[PDB]
């Protein structure tokens, strides 16, 4: 079944189709942009853990008062570093 | 010493006892919890009263209200084979009840017919759902039907039957919906065994009743009114367990897919419109669930259970031209199906718990908890789909968007709160240079498959 | 011209916000629930 | 026209191009980075606006001097939170 | 050293003991 249009075929599909998975899936996954390392690299998480199953406890009780001000305290923890930083320090 | 098992009921008042104080305490702390934070909340725009700026009206408004002055604050004999043998043969004494329900499901799976039909109907209507201890009259009935059909069985299986002889089975071997296979009785050449250990297993469970002493105007209207409220009741989540009897349906349903077809090499359109069906059927549970209906998922278990046994059992045959003994993957199908229904039944007797949870993969931080969750997002529209049905079929107070952004960040915090947890689970080094064999093991690996892939 | 793009963007979702007013954190209604979950989820189910 | 090749074939097509606008397509507009929120919940943008405008009309009036100026200006402005944060505050 | 909090002592407290106290200084 050879001779398929062999006139640069195969080989151009296989070639685009290999930078593709490199530079979209593999790529990706590997490593980090210099942007998320400021959100990743946390020393610990237990006071924003905690403030979300406090979010997720005070919708469940039937208080929807309390958890739009949860939502805003948490959008201005995630939106200012400075105070993201200073919450997070360990112990 | 029947008398002695009436003093077990005490016990029981005093079970239910204890587990409703804890009840009340997992209703107290909650009482409190939340008000506390109100408290502090109280505290805060009472510190920086003079600093605000703008009043908070609408939602808008209201999700950024956020400012530094709320952050102001610091965040602070004996042998385990005899104990393994113990526990089984509780387990077996306790749920002989189920057993015998299995029996019958699977004695009418390997005798498919319209002659053993009404065993699994009376199983799965009438006793599943009778929540104070069946009466003896259902045992009863049983009892009789099962002596009536093996009977009708053994003399409608003389020779002497104009549908037994060589000349009509050979003229009759390839329909699916013959009278002999219709009515579910027919030559069965190789034995007949599931009828008598149903049969002995309800005697069984007889007999223990017996020695346990429970065998000594609108009668619907009494039974349904038992049904929704008994005066003994527990509190118990099982809707996991659906989920992972259901999801093994879905792909023991996709994976066979020839057995539902028949050339025989195109795929059916019935097929992706009975899998459309089982999506809805999903969706349609998890809505109820989340909705807490009780009524509405024993209407939805009665419709479900009533397709089903009209659909595997007249009609499937139809299409795919197969006897219905000789369609395993089916007959798999319905045993997992009736397994899912007998939990269903079970948790609408039970009733539904009053405190659900956030989701059953972030309860503890460890290494099957990251990769359950891994996997759980990796895989397309499953997450999607998941969060739209939350906030479609519950009450918050956030848009459809913020309700994704929530949810999103959350993944994240557990993401790195269980990656911290699995961090300080395996200790590391003081400064020491990582081991030979380590990146050995995990560099060649990673070499190995790039050139591979390549 | 990115920079432009965005703040006016966010400004346009603004003054949309500003122009149909929320409820004082009164929960969302069954009705806009419905036909907006709905039309996801069958979207969802017929691209799959 | 069955048949055609049917080993492990359009069934494999069909799963990576369903991945793959799973993964690309929806999940991208469907759902927000943790570094995207910072920019994305201004709670006023009239100074921001306000500036972008003033740059155009300074350039329109052929005044380049100050465009670099107020491009410079807007940098700062996008670069450092902390500034962002007061000088979007509502009224 | 009146103002650092914690010890690091295995390689995950070590990597994330950055604090404003060791940038207190001119660059050059």
């Amino acid at each position: 079944f050879l001779a398929k249009v062999f006139k640069g075929g195969v080989i151009a599909v296989y070639l685009s189709v290999i930078l593709v998975v490199g530079r979209g899936l593999v790529r990706g996954i590997f490593t980090t942009s210099p942007s998320t390392v400021m959100f990743t690299e946390l020393p610990n998480a237990d006071h924003l853990l905690k403030i979300c199953l406090d979010i997720y406890l005070v919708r469940e009780a039937k208080d929807f008062m309390l958890e739009q001000d949860l939502f805003a305290k948490l959008i201005f923890l995630f939106r200012s570093p400075a105070t993201l930083i200073e919450w997070t320090r360990m112990s | 010493a029947n008398r002695g098992a009436v003093l077990k009921n005490q016990l029981i008042e005093k079970e239910m006892k204890e587990q409703n104080e804890q009840q009340k305490a997992k209703f107290n702390d909650i009482r409190r919890r939340t008000e506390a934070i109100r408290e502090r909340y109280q505290k805060q725009i009472e510190r920086g009263a003079a600093e605000r700026d703008f009043e908070p009206v609408t939602y808008g408004h209201a999700k950024r209200a956020g400012d530094y002055y709320m952050f102001k604050y610091d965040p602070e004999q004996k042998s385990s084979a005899t104990r393994l043998l113990n526990a089984v043969v509780n387990c077996i004494g306790a749920h002989t009840d189920i057993l015998c329900y299995f029996f019958a499901i699977m004695t009418q799976v390997m005798t498919g017919g319209l002659i053993t039909l009404p065993l699994p109907l009376m199983s799965l209507f009438w006793g599943n759902l009778s929540n104070p201890r069946p009466s003896k009259f259902f045992w009863v009935t049983m009892i009789t039907y099962t002596e009536c059909v093996i009977v009708i069985k053994f003399v409608c299986q003389f020779a002497f039957m104009p549908y037994n002889s060589i000349t009509w089975r050979t003229e009759h071997q390839m329909d699916p919906m013959s009278l002999d296979k219709l009515f579910g009785v027919s030559q069965r050449d190789s034995f007949a065994l599931w009828d008598i250990v149903l049969l002995f297993s309800l005697f069984f469970h007889r007999y223990m009743l017996r020695k346990l002493g429970l065998w000594k105007s609108g009668p619907i209207g009494r039974f349904i009114h038992q049904l929704f409220h008994p005066k003994f009741r527990y509190i118990r989540d099982l809707y996991p367990i659906m989920f992972g009897i259901d999801v093994i349906c879905f792909l023991i349903m996709t994976f066979g897919y020839s057995a539902f077809g028949e050339k025989a090499s195109r795929i059916p359109v019935t097929l992706v419109v009975m899998l459309v069906g089982m999506t809805l059927a999903i969706i349609i549970d998890r809505a109820l669930y989340l909705r807490k209906s009780v009524v509405g998922k024993l209407i939805y278990q009665v419709l479900m259970i009533a397709f089903l046994h009209i659909w595997v059992f007249l009609v499937l045959p139809n299409m795919t031209r197969r006897s219905a003994i000789s369609n395993h993957v089916a007959q798999a199908l319905y045993v997992i199906k009736s397994c899912y229904f007998l939990v269903s039944a079970w948790q609408i007797r039970n009733g539904y718990p009053e405190l659900c949870i956030g989701n059953l993969l972030t309860h503890s931080y460890g290494m099957t908890n990251m990769i359950a969750f891994k996997v759980f997002m990796n895989i397309p529209f499953l997450f999607e789909l998941r969060t739209a049905i939350d906030w479609t079929w519950t009450d918050t107070s956030m848009p459809l968007f913020d309700f994704f952004n929530m949810e999103n960040f959350y993944a994240h915090i557990f993401n790195i709160k269980c990656a911290r947890q699995f961090e300080a689970a395996y200790p590391a080094p003081r400064g020491i240079p990582k081991g030979k064999l380590v990146k050995y093991m995990m560099g060649f690996p990673i070499i190995i498959g790039v050139v591979i892939f390549i």
